[PDB]
């Protein structure tokens, strides 16, 4: 089994502006084999019951899946995705920067 | 439309 | 343009944890339409987009039969490829299947799909002629065979060129509103002090469909490439995409670098300083 290791970019549907309702996604592509664990994360804690779109793969074979939750951004609240697949020793996390 | 897939 | 028709099969085995994983994707254009997931409380094919919901009731139970088929069938793949490679029990495997027809503004067939793969590698394809298959290695020279005995190929070619075609004249007429629209990308740059005396600037895209989009960044009059990063064009969750390219440029000197951006919704190009 040739496993491939997750790619991952967290980010806003629109502009983030404080205080105002949006939407969060953490994107995660090219990764093999298909299971996968993500959780989004509100000030380093679990965010509950958030949407995971159908896997697909793409021509390449490789999978992707698109989780997305509902979040209002603050000054000082953080987001992160966290993702674990069998190609990584660790989970891993990446932290939503609002100018990327 | 979806078609029916042959058995490998 | 041209459209297409796409059909993404996923069976996933997971021993002792009771039968595999199953799923159908149905795709036009990229946009998903249609879904089989073995999951669902009562699995059947079911609509993607509030389009596909006013079709014929009829579509569905025949579409959900042919799925269930297909799940069975998948089930024995599996058995079958851990046979022909001589692997271990108790391990996930997967199989994957794609199959579509991508067709010219003229209603003619540029390209026909019949593919499959093993655990994420190739494993059999139809061939363009849609009349000769390419096996990746010994174990698939064994499904060929099989598929040539069976005549697989011509069953293959018929649905390539005709219901395949056919049906995505009805999709593209069903979504019209939708499946043709262009969203022209909303474009800003950015701007920020790193260490040393560096700045970077990002060039940004927003809100563009379709999710064919070139960002470039000219320093004086031509292209960079080193000094930039580009993140892979990723979907907002509305039907719309983002994309943004990055530079790193001396400080004060800002002014001599323009962002591009490509896009058919666009009466012409983009360019954007800071
Ligand atoms: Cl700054």
């Amino acid at each position: 089994m040739i496993q491939k290791t997750p790619q991952i970019q967290v980010y806003s549907r629109h502009p983030p502006e404080n205080g105002k309702p949006n939407i969060l996604n953490c994107y995660v592509t090219q990764f093999h084999p298909p299971h996968i664990e993500i959780q989004m994360l509100k000030n380093g804690k679990k965010i509950p019951k958030v949407e995971m779109s159908d896997m697909s793969f793409s021509k390449d074979w490789s999978f992707y899946i698109l989780a997305h939750t509902e979040f209002t951004p603050t000054e000082t609240d953080t987001y992160a995705c966290r993702v674990k697949h069998d190609s990584m020793a660790e989970p891993k996390t990446v932290y939503w920067d609002r100018d990327m | 439309i979806q078609q029916s897939i042959e058995r490998i | 343009g041209s459209h297409s028709l796409r059909y993404f099969v996923t069976a996933v085995s997971r021993p002792g944890h009771g039968k595999p994983r199953y799923m159908e994707v149905g795709y036009v254009d990229d946009t998903e339409f249609v879904r089989f997931d073995s999951d669902a409380e009562n699995p059947r094919y079911e609509p993607r987009t509030p389009w596909m919901e006013q079709v014929e009731p009829e579509y569905w139970e025949g579409q959900t039969q042919i799925a269930k088929g297909n799940e069975q069938s998948s089930r024995v793949d599996l058995r079958t490829a851990l046979r022909y490679y001589n692997q271990s029990a108790g391990g996930s495997h997967t199989i994957q299947r794609m199959r579509g027809c991508e067709v010219g503004s003229d209603g003619r067939l540029l390209r026909g799909y019949q593919q499959v793969a093993y655990d994420g590698r190739d494993y059999i394809a139809l061939n363009e002629d849609l009349k000769t298959w390419t096996a990746a290695d010994m174990a698939a020279l064994i499904t060929k065979h099989k598929w040539e005995q069976a005549g697989a190929a011509e069953r293959d070619r018929a649905y390539l060129e005709g219901a395949c075609v056919e049906w995505l004249r009805r999709y593209l007429e069903l979504g019209n509103a939708t499946l043709l629209r262009t969203d022209s990308p909303k474009a800003h740059v950015t701007h920020h002090s790193r260490p040393k005396d560096k700045v970077t600037l990002r060039c940004w895209a927003l809100g563009f469909y379709p999710a064919d989009i070139t960002l470039t960044w000219q320093l004086n009059g031509e292209e960079l490439t080193q000094d930039m990063e580009l993140v892979e064009t990723r979907p907002a969750g509305d039907g719309t995409f983002q994309k943004w390219a990055s530079v790193v440029v001396p400080l004060g000197k800002e002014q001599n670098y323009t962002c591009h951006v490509y896009h058919e919704g666009l009466p012409e190009p983009l360019t954007l300083r800071w």
